[PDB]
């Protein structure tokens, strides 16, 4: 009917299929570090709150 | 007044760990060396009577201070660390 199905003039847009790779997230050593400071600053608020918890035990305790 | 229940004695214990200290050495003296009750009668009243003495002292120097810390103590049975609210109005107005 002289009026086919077909692309529109100059053809259809580019396309990509080649696979493209977000890499998204820490890399490396990122993760390391911040999971040794984290260990090493909580082992040390650990004993902190350890500490103020063994006051205030023997506190009860000379109650 | 109080009844020297367990909430009274432990709330003013505090008080007591100051003013009651050369009786209550006396009488760990006395229990150390024979765990007679017998024997260690004559030092379990001197002890005895100076604690009644200081609980009417504080209830009349302390009277809506020490009502309030008593029966918060007995609610959370005896833990300092829960409310302590009371417990800095008591010694607020109790200089110990």
């Amino acid at each position: 009917p002289l009026l086919q199905d077909g692309p529109p003039p100059g053809g259809f847009a580019p396309v990509r299929y080649a696979r493209r790779i977000s890499n998204t997230g820490p890399s490396a050593m990122a993760m390391f570090l911040a999971v040794s400071g984290a260990f090493a600053w909580g082992m040390y608020q650990v004993g902190q709150g350890n500490k103020i918890r063994r006051a205030l035990k023997e506190e009860k305790y000379a109650a | 007044n109080p009844i020297p229940t367990s909430a009274v004695l432990t709330a003013s214990a505090k008080h007591i760990g100051m003013r009651c200290m050369p009786e209550n050495v006396a009488f760990l003296k006395c229990k150390k060396n024979d765990p007679n009750p017998e024997k260690c009668l004559d030092k379990g009243r001197d002890v005895t009577r100076c604690v009644l003495g200081l609980l009417k002292d504080l209830h009349q120097k302390c009277q809506k201070e020490m009502d309030d810390y008593v029966g918060c103590m007995y609610y959370y049975t005896n833990e300092f660390d829960l409310c302590r609210k009371e417990q800095e109005a008591f010694e607020k107005v109790c200089p110990l």
